[PDB]
């Protein structure tokens, strides 16, 4: 019911353009009129553009004006946003999303895409270097022991690390990340008690986006 | 630019309650608030507009008010799915803003970390370096806060922390400090201490 | 205006019988009469004209006769698909004028009910509001008495009845009582009962 | 063969109006005069407006003369009902109706369309609220529970509750609306087979055409 698709996403060094579209299903796309929303990190949600229903008030705010671009389209169905000029501030997640009509010159947003992410940087392009969390044999508390790959170094985002299925207790904790110098770098640990392990191999498996994969326990 | 302020970021909330959440306006609005609820992953939901309309389908123990620059979401009986950070935006004036969010969290009695202490692989410290990781497991509340210490000293220089969030199964959190250290002064040492305090005791737990 | 008089609405004829059925207009019309017939989705055709012009197609059972002020279908072996309502109107001046019409059902065999009775959800009077729904379902006779009590007493304004219109398949009619309280007036009394008077029984349904 | 489509109709505000258009086939157009015979409740039929083939003769209902305008436009083609001055009684559902070219100068309609109807009325619109019946469980008398829907509160009508198409009782038993104190209100019910529920679970679809789908239960 009701779809916003987005497609733009990319890592940019600073200093371009994108042009971020959006995909309109659902409704009769030309009776509303559409905005745009990103969602920075630690910072806000911050609202960064808007274009009437049809074409009327294509409508700026005081951070993009000048580098943003509203573009429409109704025959076609897509709604756009031409960035230009891009700053490192810039880096975000950014929402497609619908108008509303509902009330008063009330602006709200009735419909949101799913997100379309966008780091500007400089930085580049590093795999992940998968490591083991060992412990010995045995080893946590009990009869079960936690085991862990750290991975570390990459840069830009997902880097996934999938574990086993097999649970009879396998619980995966992934510590979420953190920026550390300019690259990331997180954990997951599984827990399996006594019997299982040493007696049979557990296994990391990690990939990045940016094509690798690495393999470990 | 309102500037828009949701004081009051976290609450644990439990079930079957009514979380009253609370938005306010540097200018008066013209009761021109309105709700987005976003979950986990993306999800952004329209929930109310203009102080009060609930969009098609929101199911209605949702309800908020707010008249002048101060204003409040109200939840009636807290439910399991319900659990996701609430916005509230301002639909009045260029440029339209937002409340930066509530997150909301599941109580539960208490618990401790379940500890592990972790030495550099021989890979890393092949490469130079030399990571420790302590990882203190399972727990609620959040809060744990942890300490490392090289040969008698605490070490503040090098720490790195992240915790996992809030575990659907049973809503209790772990977390892992790091020192990184190279491996020439893992070689400069002895012991290394994580060691943690946790409104669950009183012994730190190492 | 001539004022066309179809007294008779509902009838109910068992499958097999002739129907005869009857049209009446103010003025010496003058055979100028026409028969159409309204189906249970909209749909709907000429059938029989100048009192007795059978369109084409038209089936035999099909037959009316009149003159001056008086005129009637007769419909000879009552097929199921020839349940629906029927109209005429004079087609002699203007501005031109039709019969309201008659709803002829397949009159059955008697069937006790099934009461249910829903309490107010869990929803609505977090809405604040409530209505209690007193389902009864299936039965024949389309009459059926039904009443409420809250603790004991009648309930006399606050509820609405409704009905369904005879089953597709099996000719058999359920009814919608619904009282509508107030979560205030609500959670003041515990009893709330639906109760049935239906001629199938002699004792009441509750 | 000798298809009539109508396309006017909607939600009108009072005082306004509406043309209703209709399109002929299956026939020659010209030969025939055209009427609009109109079907508003409680009460039922209403003779409201007829054009000759060709257009020499117009001839009015008491009812809407003065307001309405008959148009045929002949090639294949059309016919045309252009109102304003839309007194509410003036709700229904307005047919589309060829003459009868038959015998002696009779008044009659030899062919229906299905109809645009018109609410002729200032309520706003409101989709509705879908309000879920149940149990406590497992009951009708004994086993097969019957799960019912309430959708109330609405304005201007249909909505459509659909349900399983599941074969295992789903007999689904919609009430008719019952309008009250504006908005309309009825209830969608279903026995199934207590073997399940809460075994596997139902729902209650509700779309109200313009444009709410609500689902739930």
């Amino acid at each position: 019911d009701v779809q916003l698709v987005e497609s733009g996403g990319g890592l940019v060094q600073p200093g371009g353009s994108r042009k971020l579209s959006c995909a309109a299903s659902g409704f009769t796309f030309s009776n509303f009129g559409m905005h745009w929303v990103r969602q920075a990190p630690e910072k806000g949600l911050e609202w960064v553009a808007y274009i009437s229903s049809g074409g009327s008030s294509i409508n700026y705010a005081d951070t993009v004006k000048g580098r943003f671009t509203i573009s429409r389209d109704n025959p076609k169905n897509t709604l756009f946003l031409q960035m230009t000029s891009l700053r490192s501030e810039d880096t975000a997640i950014y929402y497609c999303t619908r108008g509303g009509t509902g009330t008063r010159s009330l602006y709200y947003f009735d419909y949101w895409g799913q997100g379309a992410t966008l780091i500007v940087s400089s930085a580049t392009t590093t795999a992940p270097s998968v490591y083991p969390l060992v412990p010995g044999c045995s080893d946590t508390s009990g009869s079960s022991v936690t085991l862990g790959c750290l991975v570390k170094g990459y840069f830009p985002g997902p880097v996934t690390v999938k574990w086993n299925y097999g649970a009879l207790s396998s619980g995966v904790r992934t510590v979420s990340s953190v920026l550390q110098s300019g690259f990331y770098s997180l954990s997951s640990l599984v827990t399996v008690p006594s019997s299982t392990w040493p007696s049979q191999t557990v296994i990391c498996n990690v990939a990045h986006p940016a094509s690798k994969t690495d393999l470990i326990k | 630019d309102i500037q828009m302020t949701q004081i009051t970021s976290s609450l644990s909330v439990s079930l079957g309650d009514r979380v009253i959440i609370s938005c306010r306006a540097s200018q008066d609005i013209g009761n021109f608030l309105n709700w987005y609820q976003q979950k986990p992953d993306g999800s952004l939901k329209l929930l109310i507009y203009y102080t009060s309309r609930l969009q098609s389908g929101v199911p209605s123990r949702f309800s908020g008010w707010g008249s002048g620059t101060d204003y409040s979401l109200t939840i009636s009986n807290l439910e399991e799915e319900d659990i996701a950070t609430f916005f509230c935006q301002q639909g009045k004036t260029l440029p339209y803003t937002f409340g930066g969010g509530t997150k909301l969290e599941i109580k539960r009695a208490d618990a401790a970390p379940t500890v592990s202490i972790f030495p550099p692989s021989s890979e890393q410290l092949t490469s130079g370096g030399a990571s420790v990781v302590c990882f203190l497991n399972n727990f609620y509340p959040k809060d744990i806060n942890v300490k490392w210490k090289i040969d008698g000293s605490e070490r503040q220089n090098g720490v790195l922390n992240s915790w996992t969030d809030q575990d659907s199964k049973d809503s209790t959190y772990s977390m892992s400090s790091t020192l990184t250290l190279t491996k020439d002064e893992y070689e400069r040492h002895n012991s290394y201490t994580c060691e943690a305090t946790h409104k669950t005791s009183t012994s730190p737990i190492v």
